[PDB]
């Protein structure tokens, strides 16, 4: 009864899911994937992509921060080294945190990491 | 005469090729310059990306 309506939209540099269907505020949208197919790879590929956009309804990205707060488990040793390589790229890993529980840290701490 | 009508018929010809040549002469000198044009624009957007990019890089290095 303290949850409201949506009523602001996020950009994520993307064409198709932002014009065709818009990614609004506080939206649980998931995204099958398949298998056989790197996830993973398109997943980080957006991130520097994704500088949210509400210019067009009067507000700033002052007001609607870029923050990337980011929780995987169970990824490979190439795979966890690609996601912090897209970050180090160009600035985005000084207004974001990674934690990311890697294949071979122990199934215990596998659930507590979110 | 018959040669008073033959004259007539070259020059008339020999100003619609002249007119037809001078707009491709023309229409290439337009289509060029609106390229030359547009190759120096797409110059223009590439420096802002290739500076708004390096700027945050080396601030959030900082």
């Amino acid at each position: 009864v303290a949850r409201r309506k949506p009523e602001q939209f996020i950009q994520t540099g993307i064409s198709t899911i932002d014009v065709m269907n818009t990614l609004v505020r506080g939206q649980k949208l998931p995204i099958f994937s398949g298998s056989g197919l790197p996830a993973n790879e398109i997943a980080a590929q957006i991130a520097r992509q994704a500088t949210v956009r509400p210019d067009l309804s009067g507000e700033g990205e002052k007001e609607e921060p870029f923050a990337v707060v980011f929780a995987a488990m169970g990824i490979t040793q190439r795979e966890l080294s690609y996601f912090i390589q897209e970050f180090e790229r160009t600035g985005a890993l000084s207004r974001s945190v990674l934690f990311l529980n890697k294949a071979d840290d122990p199934t215990i701490e596998r659930i507590l990491t979110p | 005469k018959l040669e008073a009508i033959l004259s007539q018929e070259v020059e008339a010809e020999i100003q619609a090729l002249l007119q037809e040549a001078e707009a491709k002469a023309e229409a290439v000198k337009r289509e060029a310059e609106e390229k030359a044009k547009a190759l120096l624009q797409a110059r223009e957007r590439a420096l802002e990306a290739q500076y708004r990019a390096a700027l945050r890089r080396a601030e959030s290095a900082g």
